[PDB]
């Protein structure tokens, strides 16, 4: 029934998330403006949105209990291969089922399927991404479950390149138990039915998205004119 | 591979 340490962790993550995810999306105004006038017209603005996002996810990961104890190189492997996934996960907070899109305080900062298509993305990528957002939303997770899911996604032991898996897995386990115990205590029915199973699954879907949307990246960065319109961080983290 | 920027955001 939630130990004191497990409440400690929950509080850490909720605060960490709060310090890394602004609901007013004020900074969005410092991005290169969006253009919906024009192939790839939305590449600069989203490039910047993602780049900004990569940063917040990094700041979020540092506040994950036990993540600091990790080796430097490991910390790199985990963020380098989870970033896209966590961005997609954290983005469910601005995703609305009304018109199926990511609303961020205004129409100008509201991104629909056709705006993502303006960043060089076919439906073979978008279709699944949307299915995801809808499925993840349907879960109606609690902010606690939400921030835990992200953390658990970042500290995954099977990521290629991990050297101290045993240590990483130990970090994950602690987190999973906190979510499982939490789903039992603070989540009533039918709000906690296979709630943990549908979640672990969403992690599998993510891996599938990663694989798919990463290949597209190489297809887009492979052209120097396109690569030229991204940011440094994006090139560093997503490969160069 | 050397990730100066990612490395700086962590530390
Ligand atoms: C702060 C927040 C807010 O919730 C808003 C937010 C929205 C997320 C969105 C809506 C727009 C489309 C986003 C970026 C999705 C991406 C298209 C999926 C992908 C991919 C890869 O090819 C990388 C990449 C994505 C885009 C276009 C090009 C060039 C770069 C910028 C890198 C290819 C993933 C999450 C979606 C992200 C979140 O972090």
């Amino acid at each position: 029934k939630l130990s004191e340490e497990q409440q400690h962790i929950i509080a850490i993550l909720l605060d960490a998330h709060h310090k890394t995810y602004d609901p007013t999306y004020a900074d969005f105004r410092d991005f290169r403006p969006p253009v919906r006038m024009s192939p790839l017209s939305m590449l600069p603005h989203l490039a910047d949105l993602v780049s900004y996002s990569i940063q917040k996810v990094i700041g979020f990961a540092k506040m994950i209990p036990g993540f600091r104890d990790l080796t430097s190189d490991d910390q790199i492997v985990l963020l380098k291969s989870s970033a896209i996934e966590v961005i997609m996960l954290r983005s469910n907070q601005s995703f609305t089922m009304d018109d199926m899109s990511w609303d961020c305080g205004s129409q100008d900062y509201k991104y629909d399927v056709t705006d993502v298509s303006k960043a060089g993305h076919t439906l073979e990528l978008i279709e699944p991404l949307i299915k995801f957002q809808v499925g993840l939303k349907k879960l109606n997770l609690h902010e606690e479950e939400h921030v835990l899911l992200m953390a658990i996604c970042i500290v995954s032991p099977d990521r290629p390149g991990v050297q101290d898996a045993k240590l990483v897995e130990a970090i994950q386990d602690r987190l999973s138990n906190t979510l499982q115990t939490y789903i039992r205590c603070r989540h009533p029915p039918p709000g906690s039915h296979q709630l943990y199973a549908k979640m672990i699954q969403k992690l599998a879907d993510l891996r599938s998205l990663n694989e798919e949307h990463s290949k597209q990246y190489r297809s887009l960065s492979f052209q120097p004119e396109n690569s030229m319109k991204l940011t440094p961080l994006v090139l560093e983290v997503f490969g160069n | 591979k050397n990730h100066p920027m990612l490395m700086n955001l962590l530390k």
